[PDB]
Order: structure tokens, then C-alpha cells, then sequence
């Protein structure tokens, strides 16, 4: 017949926002890291995804400036909880990055694996069989991402298993933020959310749309191009309503 | 987050002029010819407040260290809202440089033991109607830098180069001065950085006045010209300004200000930020100050 993940709960579950923006720490370390600026803007996003997961009945938890130890911390912290009376958990990582991994505050990686398998379902029992959604808006390499020319438009589970994964961009590429508006990914995450979420959508295909859009913002600049990539290991369609 | 930027296209032309001790100040030249692979010896030339003592190479990080602190200056004035991401020699092998009072070098000229010979009559007559004649003035003082690179200054670095002179009358005087061209129109790609010296907008708001800036390619744009006069700062530039609109949610504008050009003054610090990139005008001289008295 059918098949859709439980969001009854009130309080849906926690928004762990790790909203980085000061890189200084980093600049003086890292030495290959002092070129690098902060990332202003990131706030706009931050009270984007705030309001967004409001309405949407989360309550959120927001997180300054972290450093990769912090980091792992503030997950190890949610990880030991119980989820029980949450049918829902959502991480959003807001920072720079490379090569599958998320720079902190002070400047040193963190894979992303070492991250989002800190959920799984051994790991935190309470989550499991219950979405766990993650969101990572970072940069993924150092090369810009081309645009060709359309011309158109009771039993046991495994371990990994629901798990939504938000890349703001393929691997090996670059994330587009924007200073006075916010970023792309993170921005159209929101825009096409908070407005496909009242007419019942699950995130699977509201997620395609937002790849339509990113695919569509051009860096004027450095004929930049920006192309976002879920992978999910879900097992039924992901869905939250509101009021 | 990304490591491809500048090489074989960033070369404006920085210079710093500071004042080392009572009577005696050093001046950092960087332009573009002295950054590529010279075949020829090639010259160049300009106008000193004094006196050359003395000329050294000085290392290339020196060319990032002066753009910084000018091009950070100028930057919070902008409102970029760009999209971002995650008698008098003075030789040596590889170049000569030759210090004459101003008046002299129009009599001698011709005189090229500094061996800018080979290019002949052919290629000096050039220099004689289109930059010496901006070189040398009523004021017969005003000496002029007679700079040679020869081939080799690009082996190794320190392309820099600085030049130990003494100030005559309390003048200085920072070389922006090009080579008068037919067509009438100059094109200005420099930053600069002197200090020890006391503010001036009457030269400087006639300089940033005539000031024609680049275009962002947006028939809204609007540029407006500025004269502030804060706590220990007075700036004279233009902005080219447009207003924006959001790219998703609310209808929330965006006032840019940006290609910002003209003269910052540390009222304390008594230093002087020039910015001059890209921008064309008609005005092709020198600007002169005066050491603080």
C-alpha cells in the first residue's frame, strides 16, 4: 500500500546549526589557510534556516563559531541523547571546506564521514529507523564547475539506513555565498522548502528543484557554475507539515 | 579556499615613498616592465623631489605589503557585494640608473653611456617628444631618475626597486606622470603609498574630478563624487553606485558603491593612500606635496 516517516511529534526534533563565520584562528595556524577571509553573509542563511525549521516545528539549536574539537563535542552531545519523542533529526554545517571535509574555527578539517556516521544507528539507538537529515554548505575543491549550454528549459534495518545528505555542490568544486543576500544551496534549501512544504512534498523532490535553481544562479564573475548533489539511503518519503 | 590567482597579468605599479630621517626619504618602484622577461635594455624614467644617494633591489613581497595597506584603505569605503566562496651615476650589472638635475638631461639627453645606445636615434628620438618634454620644466630643478633595466633583471627576485634621496625644499614628488600620448586620454593603474607629508584637496579634488571610471554594465549606474573629512581621515574619490534587488525572498535592495578612486589622508598618522586603478583622465601630470615642515 504505502509508506512515509512518522512526523506527529510535536517537537519534531533538533536543528544543531553550526554556523562558522570567523576564520582568524585559522589564518594564523594553518599556514596554507591565512589567504583565507571570513564568511560574511553566513548569518543571513543561519536565520534562513531558523525560520525556515521553525514553522516547521523543530526546535532549533543553534552554535557560533566552532572549532573542529567543538564540533565533534557539540555531535558527541546529541548523539547520547534520547530521540524517542522525536521523530526527526536535522544538522546543518555552515563553513569552509575541501575535499569531502568541513574546516572549523581553528582551522583544521574534520571528514564529513567522521561526522555524519556519528548518527548511524548503532551509534544512537533512539534515532534509529527515525530521518536523519544533514545539510553541509561548504566548499568541496578548488575548481570551478563548467556550464554547457542546455538550449531548453518488529524486525532488524540496517545500520546506515535513513539518512538524507544535502551537498551544496558536487565534490571537487566550489559553494557560491553572497555577502549581502547569503548562499545559493542554503537559500533555495529554504525558499523552495518553506513554500513546497505546505502543499505536502517530500524533501526528495523539493531537493530537485533546488537543483534546478543553483544550476541556474552564474557567477557573472568567473563564468562559475554551482550544481548541488543529495545522496540519501532513506526508506520511505521524507515529509514534515506545519501550520 | 582556492589558489589560482594572481601571476603573468598582476602587475599595476605600486610605489611607497617614506621618509627615512630628517633629511633623507626612500622610494619603492614597481611597474609592470620591471616584472617580465626583458630581451632588450629598456627605459624608463621620472621625477624626484631631490637627489638620489643611493639605489638598491629590494624583495617582491615589499609589492603585496604596499598594495595591502592602501587597497584595504580604499576598501571600507566599497560595498562590493560580490559573489564569494568556501652628474650622478649609479651602476651595476643588470641595471644603471642615472641621477641628473632636471634641465641638464634636456641639454645632454643623447649622452647614453648608461648604453641605451643600440636602439639608436630610432628609438631615443621617441622618448624626446613624448616624455621628456614631461619631465623637465620652468622649474628647472626637479631631478629626473634615469632608470635601465637590462636583460637579466628577471633572474632571481627583488624586482623592486628603491631609491635613497634627499628632499630638496620640503617637495615630493609621487611619479604618475606617463608618457603624453596622441590620442589625449591617459589611463591611471596605480597605488601608492607616501607619508610624512601634510594633505592638499585642492590639487587632489581637481586630480579625482577629472576622474572617468570603469563600468559595471548597468544603465542605473551613477557616479557620485566625494569629499569627507572624518575624525583622522579626509577622503576624495568616486563611486560608481547602483542600487540591486534581493534574488529570492523579500523585495530588500542592495546599494553597491564600488570602483571607489581618489586620495585617503590619515589626519594623525599624516599618510596619504592613492588609488588610482583603471581609471582614464585627460590629466597627465605629477602630484606634489610637502614633507611636514
Amino acid at each position: 500500500l504505502d509508506k512515509v516517516y512518522q512526523m506527529k511529534s510535536k517537537p519534531r526534533g533538533y536543528c544543531l546549526i553550526i554556523n562558522n563565520h570567523n576564520f582568524a584562528k585559522a589564518r594564523e595556524k594553518v599556514p596554507k589557510l591565512h589567504s583565507i577571509r571570513d564568511r560574511n553573509g553566513t548569518h543571513l542563511d543561519a536565520g534562513a534556516l531558523t525560520t525556515t525549521f521553525e514553522e516547521l516545528h523543530f526546535e532549533i539549536k543553534p552554535h557560533h563559531d566552532c572549532t573542529v574539537e567543538q564540533i565533534y563535542e557539540i555531535l558527541k552531545i546529541y548523539q547520547l541523547m534520547d530521540h524517542s519523542n522525536m521523530d526527526c533529526f536535522i544538522c546543518c554545517i555552515l563553513s569552509h571546506g575541501d575535499k569531502g571535509i568541513i574546516y572549523g574555527t581553528d582551522g583544521q578539517e574534520a571528514p564529513i564521514y567522521e561526522l555524519t556516521s556519528q548518527f548511524t544507528g548503532l551509534k544512537c539507538p533512539s534515532l534509529a529507523g527515525k530521518p536523519k537529515v544533514f545539510f553541509i554548505q561548504a566548499c568541496q575543491g578548488d575548481n570551478y564547475q563548467k556550464g554547457i549550454p542546455v538550449e531548453t528549459d518488529t524486525r532488524y534495518i540496517p545500520d546506515e539506513a535513513d539518512f538524507l545528505l544535502g551537498m551544496a555542490t558536487v565534490n571537487n568544486c566550489v559553494s557560491y555565498r553572497n555577502p549581502a543576500e547569503g548562499t545559493w544551496y542554503i537559500q533555495s534549501l529554504c525558499q523552495s522548502l518553506r513554500e513546497r512544504c505546505p502543499r505536502g512534498d517530500d524533501i526528495l523532490t523539493i531537493l530537485t528543484e533546488v537543483n534546478y535553481e543553483v544550476s541556474n544562479k552564474d557567477d557573472k564573475k568567473n563564468m562559475g557554475k554551482q550544481m548541488p548533489q543529495p545522496t540519501f539511503t532513506l526508506r520511505k518519503k521524507l515529509v514534515f507539515p506545519s501550520d | 579556499c582556492v589558489i589560482f590567482p594572481v601571476e603573468i597579468d598582476v602587475s599595476q605599479t605600486i610605489i611607497r615613498d617614506c621618509q627615512v630621517d630628517k633629511q633623507t626619504r626612500e622610494l619603492v618602484y614597481i611597474n609592470k616592465i620591471m616584472n617580465t622577461q626583458l630581451t632588450k635594455p629598456v627605459l624608463m624614467m621620472f621625477n624626484i623631489s631631490g637627489p638620489i644617494r643611493s639605489v638598491t633591489r629590494k624583495n617582491n613581497n615589499l609589492r603585496d605589503r604596499i598594495k595591502s595597506k592602501v587597497d584595504e584603505q580604499f576598501d571600507q569605503l566599497e560595498r562590493d557585494y560580490s559573489d564569494q566562496m568556501d652628474i650622478k651615476y649609479f651602476k651595476d650589472e643588470h641595471y644603471s640608473v642615472s641621477c641628473q638635475n632636471g634641465s641638464v638631461l634636456k641639454s645632454k639627453f643623447a649622452k647614453i653611456l648608461k648604453s641605451h645606445d643600440y636602439t639608436d636615434k630610432k628609438s631615443i628620438e621617441a622618448y624626446e617628444k613624448y616624455c621628456l618634454p614631461k619631465l623637465v620644466d620652468e622649474r628647472n630643478d626637479y631631478y629626473v631618475a634615469v632608470c635601465v633595466l637590462k636583460p637579466g633583471f628577471e633572474n632571481g627576485s627583488n624586482q623592486v626597486l628603491s631609491f635613497e634621496y634627499n628632499p630638496i625644499g620640503n617637495k615630493v614628488i609621487v611619479p604618475f606622470a606617463h608618457e603624453i600620448n596622441d590620442t589625449g586620454l591617459y589611463e591611471y593603474d596605480v597605488v601608492a603609498y607616501v607619508d610624512s607629508v601634510q594633505f592638499d584637496g585642492e590639487q587632489f579634488e581637481e586630480f579625482v574630478q577629472s576622474l572617468i571610471l570603469p563600468s559595471s554594465f548597468k544603465n542605473s549606474e551613477k557616479v557620485l563624487y566625494y569629499n569627507e573629512a572624518s575624525k583622522n581621515k579626509s577622503m576624495i574619490y568616486k563611486a560608481l553606485e547602483f542600487t540591486t534587488e534581493s534574488s529570492w525572498g523579500k523585495s530588500e535592495k542592495y546599494n553597491w558603491k564600488i570602483f571607489c578612486n581618489g586620495f585617503i589622508y590619515d589626519k594623525k598618522s599624516k599618510v596619504l593612500y592613492v588609488k588610482l586603478h583603471n581609471v582614464t583622465s585627460a590629466l597627465n601630470k605629477n602630484v606634489i606635496l610637502n614633507t611636514i615642515k
